[PDB]
């Protein structure tokens, strides 16, 4: 595995990354009547099991399967949350969010702005599977945020294990506004750790300083945050290079505070995501930070992406920005 | 047979099942005349007179509107002739508090809903009387009070959104239906094959209400389809449909007050395709009313220009308010303002400021 | 009438189009018994018995690849179970060269053109030989030599596009036609309803072949559709359509031999919609050949020896092959490889000299 | 208006852009017996006459309407290109590309490279009226390029005028790769030059440099690059500012070098563009000239785009990055 993952509210439970978003959807359904779950085969619990239980639970009108149409099953959600129910939309796979696009992009994005108010659909959250695992090639492999951050009216989310992913899940269900949460599919078994039973909420456009250090700043989300998180280990082992490790969480509206607030004090800043680098979101935050921190920074902000290619099946191992080609940029730009 | 797919039985010779015309329902033909009288709806003087107003009040504002986007005094306009009966006709059908979703020919369900006409021009001028804050193009109009969703540009994203609504409607349990107007090129859309399956399986009380004309700008059905309109698709999603005479407002009512019944009651779509084009709907119903002894000439020229007064008014009003406030450009993208838009919109005032004199700021509110 | 969008006439009462069972169309019963003798294609006793060992050693190798999945010795596999028959009586019906789109359920088209069990390996396993470059999911097969285009993941997209590749056919004018190949799940996205009306108003030569058998994943039928299946929405696309037996390779031919013979002459679609399952293909034709006087117990010992010797042949060759060179992740993104793509590839060729002890090198070729 | 349009191959003859893609078209189908033009309306000529007298000069069966579907136009071009025939499809405005982007990205992108070259689509052309125009508001002034930017595989081109029009449009027709070419609406009758009548080609993946200039570099594209042109003339009038014009012209791939090598000689650049500020390609621009040219940027890059809203009607006159706000950021820099 390129990772490794490594670990107030109340009473807390052993919970896998599928399970605290059951967790998360089942705490949603029992408070709010309105609320209502649908999809591509959530009704016997889904391919990765995020909803395993909740139609005997809350009952079929609540937890229901679609048709197999990505593009109807935003429309259809949009629709119940312009009369204000709660809609909790999975798309199957990240890979398969495109159909939709125009529903996202064209109408659930503007559905406010462009009714002055008069109607919106806030209570929309669409739920999809995302990232790499290691095999899934071109269609069971992708991160297409950066796609979502141009897009002004929804807010994506990305969490970076079952603790995140339950309060970060709740905050999108309850925010009102359309919300993205894209959960790493490579999580959802192999991450596991203590998650309150009860709801709590993470706040979204808040990113989260996970290890503090005055050398250089590391920026990523989603799986990725347990590789710098390695890659700081590394660069203090080897290079006695201090790292302080960012979790942006929030793709859009981002914490370009926190992340600048942090640059002031480092004076590098290296950004990595497994999507590819063009176009990638890590332009976004290298360019604003080179905006607000020109003063500060000591060397030119590196990104370490994935490529400018498909996802590839067989050359995966090749292809992400591992650990070894995180610390490689880092051992560069220490040296600048 | 034993298949999990589809019920039926076994045939032992190749047989192709070609395209099997679909008859249009009418109620009163080109003079007026009740057809056959188990069809007629004997809607009261009062509510026939209301229909009769609300489509030629229409017309009057299509009028006026278009010759302001002529003179380039609005940036653009659709107007309703031809469709004045198909939606006056369906709007009367509703319950007033059943949710419209439309595009750009529904002005009339408003106009019915009795949308004031300083509203319809405030939203075309984009004046600070609009409540959509003028940040749509013209005749994109949105009612919250009279339950009629803003409508948007690209085609056809209502018709799942529609059904969406219609099964919240059905969760919620309050004997209330969603109407969804659309035109037969619309039909073409994959978001309307995804509204008419969703709304069949998952059972939701909705009327998907069609208007085929025959063209969508410059192209003919002919290159639009080739099954006999859109009617004949209910069937194949296992939804009634039914077509009607798009001129005749009596069985435009008819069709739509029988699909309201049956879809709250049954929770299940229906769909009604009314044939219009380009025995006009106004034309035939005031044969109707001159021959109920219920309209005359002098009431005629009486209304046509109580109408037009009426029109100008609202019209010489529209264009004498301001646009509203510049700042009014950054809200609403999120419910609330994330910081780095407020960041932004500190930036145009500071802009303007020191840049003012280069903008048309006294245009605009504040 | 006189309407621009459907042929038809008044009808003076109100009545709504009820959902109006199409007959599953059979040729052999369970024990290979010809049901009427006028339907018998009388097809020659070497073209079935190849019918017969393709499905059959698709089988075979289907077992052996699925237990390699289970082993972890490929990532990901698709069985063919329930569907070698739809797959190899249809493809028998095609010409050579007609173009072939699909999505998972295919390998017996490419088994009947006599694609080498080596590439359906090779490709599996992502190895040298793949001329996919080892860049997909195991069973995205592909064969340019053999017309079948390359599967992708994404549901339904293959039908607008080979409803393209159809007209261009026909301006070609060289008597080919096109086949496209889906489940009933695919046929609920938008790209279907897009491929089945563009195919029917541009007239193209295409054949839309659906499979139904009651499940997408975990959905049954009931909550995918409410009409009579798929061939239900034919007529109502102007589409002539046919719901065939997917257990009899009999029916299927005839079925696909007729619709490609008036596609090509008409260039007007046609739509089979085959019944299957999770009286198998392969036990039903079995039974016809014995009554033949065409196989027997000893032939067919043999032939599951050979088979399977065939395929493991194939297996173990395509388990020692290395994986192709690690370069090949960056080419055919464009035709030519953009000179800041090749400065990436120069990154990780870098890269490799210094960390390459951390990546599994060994098992690439070069 | 808020830009002033300002204009060895052959004969030439005067024409307004729409008149030179109808050039490029007739071009097209007189010298390749394959391509075929379909879309919306395009048959009688097009809701902005593109394609006016092409079906009564090459035949119904070669410039037809097709059913008002996106998704279904993308995918019957890619279906045509498979064949090997050139297919040049119509997207009635850019703010309807939506539909169609799944088709876009996750197929004709991934075409080549997920076969291994034994299928492609690259003689697929998506044509497309792009940006604002004055009063389109939301659904007919959009600037989808970036969204587009972060798709391996595909080509993004954008004219800024008539002659620049018509090769760069004979050169995504011609190009071995799906090429998405986007033309500025306000200058279809807006801007009129001289254009040759026979064909000629324009490289792809190359900007041009249209000023030289030594104090500051300025990138735009498409109808922006009249607004800096004029910004330039502002700058050297009122602060004695030299500055240098780039059009960038091809979106993706993008020419780096060109616009590296002016930066490394003004040590200043400032990017324009009418797409939203956030995820739009000057942050692509921006983090990668950074990190090219970080010893020779004497001040920060600066983007002036559109805020991050829908595109308003009403308001457009203060959304757009008007010849005043980007001689206000240029202002600025050259004050840093
Ligand atoms: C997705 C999308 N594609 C194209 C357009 C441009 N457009 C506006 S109206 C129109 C014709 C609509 O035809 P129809 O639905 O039949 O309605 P009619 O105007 O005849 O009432 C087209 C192609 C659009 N607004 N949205
Ligand atoms: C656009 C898209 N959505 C969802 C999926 C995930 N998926 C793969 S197979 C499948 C079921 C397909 O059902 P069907 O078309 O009926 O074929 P069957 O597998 O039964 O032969 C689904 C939902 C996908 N590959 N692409
Ligand atoms: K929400
Ligand atoms: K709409
Ligand atoms: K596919
Ligand atoms: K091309
Ligand atoms: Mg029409
Ligand atoms: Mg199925």
């Amino acid at each position: 595995a390129h990772f490794t993952f490594q670990p107030e509210y109340g009473q807390t439970q052993k919970m896998n990354l599928f399970q605290s978003v059951t967790s998360a959807l089942d705490n949603s359904l029992a408070k709010d009547p309105t609320a209502v779950i649908f999809g591509e085969d959530v009704a016997f619990g889904g391919v990765f099991r995020c909803t395993v239980g909740l139609r005997d639970k809350y009952g079929k009108d609540r937890v229901f399967n679609t048709p197999l149409c990505e593009q109807g099953i935003v429309g259809f959600g949009i629709g119940i949350a312009v009369t204000g129910a709660t809609a909790i939309a999975e798309i199957q796979f990240a890979d398969y969010i495109f159909p939709a696009f125009d529903q996202i992009v064209n109408e659930a994005a503007k559905y406010r702005y462009r009714s002055g108010d008069l109607f919106n659909c806030g209570s929309l959250t669409i739920r999809s599977p995302w990232g790499c695992v290691g095999h899934g090639a071109l269609y069971h492999s992708q991160s297409p945020e950066a796609f979502f951050a141009h897009c002004p009216g929804i807010k994506v989310v990305i969490p970076r294990s079952p603790f995140q992913a339950k309060g970060l899940l709740l905050s999108c269900i309850e925010d009102k506004n359309p919300c993205i949460f894209f959960e790493p599919k490579i999580l959802y078994r192999a991450a596991a750790e203590e998650v309150p039973i009860e709801p709590y909420n993470i706040p979204l456009s808040q990113a989260e300083v996970i290890q503090e250090g005055s050398d250089v700043t590391l920026v990523a989300w989603g799986t990725q945050v347990h590789v710098i998180r390695e890659v700081a280990s590394m660069a203090k082992e080897k290079l006695g290079v201090s790292c302080e490790v960012i979790d942006l969480r929030t793709i859009i509206p981002w914490d370009v505070d926190t992340i600048c607030k942090s640059v002031i004090k480092t004076g590098r800043l290296l950004i990595s995501h497994e999507a590819p680098l063009t176009g990638g979101f890590a332009s976004e935050i290298s360019s604003t930070v080179q905006e607000e921190c020109f003063l500060n920074l000591e060397a030119p902000i590196s990104r370490v992406c994935g490529y400018d290619t498909p996802f590839p099946h067989i050359f995966e191992p090749f292809y992400i920005p591992d650990k070894w080609k995180c610390y490689d940029a880092l051992r560069k730009m220490i040296n600048y | 047979p034993q298949f999990p797919g589809a019920s039926a039985e076994f045939i032992d010779k190749l047989e192709f099942i070609q395209p099997n015309g679909i008859p249009i329902y009418r109620v009163m033909d080109r003079q007026g005349q009740i057809i056959n009288p188990s069809e007629d709806p004997h809607l009261p003087k009062e509510k026939v007179l209301k229909l009769y107003k609300s489509m030629t009040l229409l017309n009057t504002m299509d009028r006026i509107l278009y010759e302001s986007q002529r003179q380039g005094r609005i940036s653009f306009y659709m107007t309703n002739y031809g469709e004045e009966g198909t939606h006056v006709g369906s709007a009367a059908a509703l319950d007033n508090t059943d949710l419209v979703f439309g595009q750009y020919r529904e002005a009339g369900v408003l106009m019915y809903r009795d949308y004031p006409l300083e509203l319809f021009m405030a939203q075309c001028y984009g004046n600070i009387s609009d409540l959509g804050k003028g940040r749509q193009m013209p005749v994109h109009y949105g009612c919250k009070e009279r339950h009629f969703v803003t409508i948007s540009s690209p085609l056809a994203t209502q018709i799942p959104q529609a059904v969406g609504a219609a099964y919240a409607a059905k969760r919620a349990n309050a004997n209330r239906v969603v109407i969804c107007y659309f035109g037969e090129g619309a039909a073409s859309e994959g978001d309307a094959h995804a509204g008419f399956n969703f709304a069949a399986t998952l059972e939701c009380p909705i009327i998907f209400f069609c208007r085929n004309n025959g063209y969508a700008i410059s192209t003919p059905t002919s290159e639009q389809y080739r099954g006999d309109g859109i009617a004949a698709r209910g069937p194949g999603y296992g939804i009634m449909s039914i077509r009607v005479d798009g001129n005749d407002v009596f069985a435009v009512y008819n069709a739509t007050k029988e699909a309201r019944r049956r879809a709250v009651a049954e929770n299940q779509p229906f769909l009604i395709e009314a044939m219009t084009y380009r025995d006009h709907p106004i034309s035939r119903l005031r044969h109707y009313l001159l021959s109920q002894g219920w309209w005359d000439e002098e009431q005629e020229k009486a209304w046509r220009k109580q109408s037009r007064r009426k029109v100008m008014e609202a019209f010489e009003q529209a264009e004498r308010k301001p646009k509203p406030n510049p700042n009014l450009l950054f809200s609403d993208v999120y419910q609330e303002m994330p910081a780095q838009l407020r960041k932004q919109q500190e930036s145009l005032a500071r802009h303007l400021q020191t840049y003012g004199e280069h903008y048309p700021l006294d245009h605009f509110d504040k």
